[PDB]
């Protein structure tokens, strides 16, 4: 596979995203690193299906909503960052306050 | 008896007038030239050449011309010149490009290049090996960004930082002598070359010199800290005593001058100019000018490398974050507008290919991916084939010239930069085995197998448990030279003449390779191999064009790129 | 236009092996009833001594075939081969300790190869 | 009062006549003795006996009998018996077998054995303990494979290589001084024994000899570096200098010579003869008659253990792969056929259980499995059961004879073939902690606890988050005895006598302990514990049948083993 | 659970085919790295499942066409190598040119 | 997402019960390792739902049944215990003889 060192890091956010999508499932308010962790994937997925980084910009705020989300949980994330591999290479995506 | 091209390529590796395809670029590379005898190549298995009374000599005692570790059939690719040798090495140390084997029976062998019982051999048949990366804006942030360096085929860092701190998360500056002190005792447990900048800033010569004397290997001037005229030139006069390398990242807010007063407090003087383009930092919006001078090494950091279609959202956005800047504050939008410029990024592509800009570097972790100098060195190789047509320079067919004046921007010309080219950063007799393999599908994206001081640091390999090391998964692992002790023997800490006469690292019980900083104050652009070039850089102050010779250099961005999707995981 | 990343566009032309050496060939037979496998750089007079042949023919040569391939000689197996010349020094130390020096001591070679049995000392 | 045997056996273990079964196999050891004295048994918790004034000692200080460690109710499994004990541990060595507590108030206790304030108890009962694993054949190619190792109970590893280089890839060979220093350096952060093979490849003595002066504690003669006549006669002049055990991995093809031949070499002199099966390399076909001879210490790597149903096809296609063999080369097919062959694989089995094989070993790597030698140990010695029956030396209803048998071959043979048998390779006063902790359950499988020099190594523990260290996830980790410089305390460095002699380890700053390696050319097979059967092994030349006493050995391959898919993942 | 080191890694493997076969079913070619996740999961779960080792050698150059992955990908994969717990122990299955 | 150690650690737990749950969905009898962490990563989604200790220790012993695994592996585990977050923070549970 030639795994590095970020491939190996990143495949535990997948993982953790698909748990969070599980506790979501089964009708559960997610906390704070489920929420990071669930709209995370979803960049990076992106990036991977070929969004455009100004894409993702727009389409991560609207992930996860307040009422996906344990009290406070909106208010404690400021933003997400994420890096992945676009068609045009590595880039960072940054999503500002995705859950209102 | 005759062998076909084809069949003999795929034994031996190729041969002269041979082209390999680096990666999925549109680029490739030709056998120059083959030191090899047809007949008495050397190879290494069962029933092959490197036995005992055949390939291998069993007379010869270790210091008797025998080498340490044999490198058989590699395809060199090098500022010196793209062609097939065996590489041997000895003492930590290249010590034979040419041919290996036995005296006693094979023609042509290199006379130190005895394979014998103290012999080891490494099968580089099929693979490019280059010199290993010297990236010289590194910000020691995080400690887990040496694995990821080594897994694209750096093996030296140089910069500054003391962990995750604001000043190290902004600039590459280990401050003052007990932060050098401490930094040189973390570095006996990093398993890759290391030099460390201190702070360039001081209106008097004895808190910026003590940092010299206390190991720091040169300095950093960064705006962050105060880019003035007097920062500027207190480090220069430092520099110059101590023979040290300065880098700089100049004032971007113009505050206490613009392009020409910075250029008037260097006076003349040799410095390298860090990320010239100027997105990563520097006077707005002319920077880049700074490239065009006989006393600047100009460098690029790597995220404008090369100019894609989400280069510059991504970047207004990155600065944006990183400056902690509000999108209602319009001085701040101002800014960024000012810094983030399509025209200049545009142009540092063109820039690279012309041999203006001599130098890659990361930026790690403070605008700057630690393990993407070599990858994106040749993605913007690639866009300028693509764009700009083969190099007139080209000899029909092949991308040598291009990919010699590639290679020299991560290799050969940070290290002249540095005054630390006498101990690495390429593959030529007399200097440290830092060697990278590189399997050609995957050349410049992950490299095979890192060779530190001439044992193998890092490497992509399997299952640890297997019968044999290629089951899955195969991933980047830190290899015995990075064990123990042994750390110690396969890198160095480069520092200062003055640290060094002084005991240093008695002091503080180093117990690594100690490497000389020197040679840094009598170079110049003419110095930078491959990348020579000075001209005038005009840089429209209303619309941010580039000229040269009265050209506009502009090209378009890509929405693709090589060495990209097809290769990683995320 | 298909892309396989790194892949050869190899030169036309071929590569003569051993170019300008002297080659000979010789016959050679398994006596023996277990399979023997020959080395390209092999002094070919010091090998296993059940391997029939004109030993004398086999001092300073090895086989001429590419570098780090072999010779098969199954269980009674007579086929022929191609010789090359050693080059460097023309020298071979070990292996079957026959020459230990010169391969131009053909005679010291040949006394020592008999005394030990290697078949074909004529 | 008495206590029924079962509820006995759940309080403190197994004693006298109990039977106890080897993880999921058919196999059963039975406690032969029993050391204790029935109502003073040791035990350490809250209200328990090992509590000052009563099982433990309240007077004497460390030096007065006192122990550092004691292991309450331990089934032992060794060369040297199948019984039931405590075991004492000082300065890192075993000291006391016998019976732990406080002479003040008990009976039966072993003098030296004592109680005190100074003793760290480890509860074994429940467990059997067997000494360390002893691995004389590994391949030093990925620094994961250590752990590997640790987890299948293996605490010795006697091999060579540095790292990922084909010459290591192919051969247990760390060549020359340089090399052999630098593995000597990286061995200090290895958290495990270990001893370096030097090449045994010349055709002059020096080169050779330079090796064993450099630290080098035995010689490895391999194919792939000319397993010649010359090569063979000047390692073993060289060993029976310097008292180093030689390896041999002998001529395949039959190149120089026949197995006849090869034996002529070695001219009666002592050798250790590897993969002696001979699917792991050697003189095709007839290579396994080796382990008729005298002066042959003979051993087995795992692949080929036990003969199963997927063997052939999995190694005809293995040998394939890892030479880089052509299906559209006649001679490369010829070859395997040749190489791979079940006739030979079914006799290893049976000569296995003959004691006409002493020894197992990995291959780690090179055609072996890291963490699989004590594994298909008993794997072996369950197929032998289920198809031989109990063997005939058994006393009725146990395995005890075969136990003992099969132990040897993974614990005290290698040590002895080695030379290293005065420090490690079983449990008896006067050598190294170096002990396993096994849940019977998971006897040969997954080892509880590992001790190295009397300190835990590395254990299969839980969450280390969590108020009690049973919760999930329970893996095997690194534990305190590989932490900083402990690390040197719990690990022994073999080296020959010259080199410690010579001052190898002060001149290299080598902290850990240092072994020096004896007695290895003074010995034969019938040193081999329970294992000691010499014997004419017919080979057939064309059908490959195997003979011993006119009748031919053969045994069919098994469908399923026990250890295995029960208890792994993957 | 008493996981050794190989069974933690080995989890790797399998969570990088579940993400790569997500990446599949929604319409993408697979890259280098995905490719060989699958093939080698496939291999692994295979020796779960009792098969032989000649079994998983013929399956394997089944799993994954042309067709499925990128340009260029079936001419970078030689071969895919894994070890698994066969009922009969540990093996190795070596999968050659698993995609034509 | 700020993981610390334990939240790395615990999600290959989830991962081993999600491979281990497609085992069993595919029809084999599962294994030691398998059992343990289905059982386990029950327990700790458990706690996320938010049911109380002794719930858990109850409903830990109807998760799988002896038919659901190979023979041997019901006595081969005797206790499984596994720390998660419930509302009121971390507690440990312990499901004794989970598999009859
Ligand atoms: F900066
Ligand atoms: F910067
Ligand atoms: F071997
Ligand atoms: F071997
Ligand atoms: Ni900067
Ligand atoms: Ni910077
Ligand atoms: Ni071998
Ligand atoms: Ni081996």
């Amino acid at each position: 596979m030639h795994l590095n060192p970020a491939e190996k890091e990143k495949l535990q956010i997948f993982l953790a995203s698909e748990l969070l999508l599980r506790r979501k499932a089964r009708g559960l308010k997610l906390n704070y690193p489920e929420a990071v962790a669930i709209i995370t994937s979803f960049i990076m997925e992106g990036a991977r299906d070929g969004k455009t980084v100004a894409m993702l910009m727009e389409e991560g705020k609207h992930v996860l909503t307040r009422d996906d989300v344990m009290e406070g949980v909106p208010e404690m994330i400021d933003d997400i960052q994420a890096e992945a591999t676009f068609p045009d290479g590595t880039k960072l995506v940054t999503v500002h306050n995705p859950i209102s | 008896m005759k062998i076909n091209r084809q069949q003999y390529a795929e034994s031996y590796g190729p041969t002269v007038g041979d082209e390999v395809r680096l990666a999925d670029t549109d680029l490739w590379i030709e056998v120059e030239k083959d030191y090899t005898t047809y007949g008495d190549e050397v190879n290494f298995g069962g029933g092959k050449v490197l036995r005992e009374g055949m390939g291998e000599n069993g007379t010869y005692t270790r210091t008797e011309n025998v080498l340490d570790l044999l490198l058989t059939n590699a395809l060199i690719l090098d500022y010196t010149g793209i062609y097939k040798a065996d590489i041997g090495v000895k003492d930590g140390y290249i010590v034979g490009i040419g041919k290996g084997g036995n005296p006693d029976i094979m023609d042509g062998v290199t006379p130190n290049m005895i394979v014998g019982t103290a012999t080891e051999v490494i099968a580089a048949e099929g693979k490019i090996v280059t010199a290993g990366g010297i990236d010289t804006h590194v910000h020691f942030i995080n400690p887990d960004q040496v694995d990821v360096a080594l897994a694209n085929g750096i093996t030296t860092l140089f910069g500054g930082g003391t962990g995750p701190a604001e000043g190290s998360k902004a600039t590459t500056v280990t401050p003052g002598p007990w932060n050098i002190e401490k930094m040189l005792k973390s570095t006996e447990g990093l398993p890759i070359n290391v030099g460390i900048l201190g702070k360039g800033h001081g209106s008097s010569i004895a808190p910026i010199m003590e940092q010299i004397d206390a190991g720091a290997a040169g300095l950093k001037i960064h705006e962050d800290w105060g880019a003035t005229p007097a920062s500027i030139d207190r480090s220069l006069t430092v520099a110059d005593e101590a023979d040290v390398q300065v880098a700089i990242h100049s004032d971007t807010l113009n505050e206490a001058g613009f392009l020409e007063d910075t250029l008037r407090a260097i006076n003349g003087r040799v410095i390298h100019s860090f990320h010239v383009e100027g997105a990563g930092g520097g006077h707005a919006p002319d920077i880049m000018a700074m490239a065009g001078h006989p006393n600047v090494l100009p460098s690029s950091t790597n995220p404008t490398r090369p100019f894609t279609v989400n280069t510059i959202d991504e970047h207004l956005d990155m600065l944006m974050v990183c400056h902690h800047l509000k999108q209602n504050i319009p001085e701040d939008v101002a800014f960024a507008d000012s810094r983030i410029r399509p025209e200049t990024i545009a142009a540092e592509d063109i820039l690279h290919d012309l041999g203006i800009i001599s130098m890659m570097s990361t930026d790690a972790l403070a605008m700057g991916r630690a393990g993407e100098m070599v990858l994106r060195t040749w993605q913007t190789a690639d866009k300028m084939k693509k764009q700009r047509g083969p190099l007139a320079e080209e000899k029909n067919g092949s991308d040598n010239f291009r990919l010699k004046r590639y290679v020299s921007k991560y290799t050969i010309n940070p290290a002249i930069a540095q005054g630390i080219a006498h101990e690495v950063g390429s593959i030529e007799e007399g200097k440290f085995a830092d060697l990278v393999l590189w399997e050609p599908k995957f050349f410049g994206v992950k490299a095979d197998r890192v060779i530190k001081g001439g044992i193998i640091a890092y490497a992509q390999i399997g299952d640890p448990s297997a019968s044999i090391p290629t089951p899955q998964p195969v991933m980047g692992r830190r290899m015995y030279g990075t064990v123990g002790d042994l750390i110690h023997d396969t890198n160095i800490t480069f520092m200062s003449k003055s640290s060094i006469q002084q005991g240093v690292p008695a002091k503080l019980g180093l117990k690594r390779r100690i490497g000389t900083v020197k040679n840094c104050r009598n170079i110049g652009k003419k110095d930078m191999k491959w990348n020579d070039v000075t001209t005038d850089i005009d840089i429209n102050p209303e619309t941010y064009e580039v000229k040269v010779d009265g050209e506009v250099l502009t090209c378009e961005p890509v929405k693709e790129l090589p060495m990209a999707q097809r290769y990683f995981l995320f | 236009n298909y892309i396989v990343p790194g892949e050869y566009r190899v030169a036309e032309g071929e590569i003569e092996i051993n170019a300008g050496r002297e080659k000979t060939t010789i016959r050679v037979s398994n006596t023996g009833d277990r399979p023997i496998q020959v080395g390209s750089h092999i002094h070919f007079v010091e090998v296993n001594k059940e391997l029939l042949f004109d030993r004398a023919e086999g001092i300073g040569r090895r086989l001429n075939i590419p570098s780090g391939t072999a010779a098969r000689f199954e269980p009674g197996e007579e086929m022929e081969v191609e010789l090359t010349e050693l080059g460097g020094n023309r020298e071979v130390f070990g292996i079957s300790d026959l020459t230990n020096g010169s391969v131009d001591n053909k005679e010291l070679i040949l006394q020592r190869a008999k005394e030990l049995g290697y078949k074909g000392v004529e």
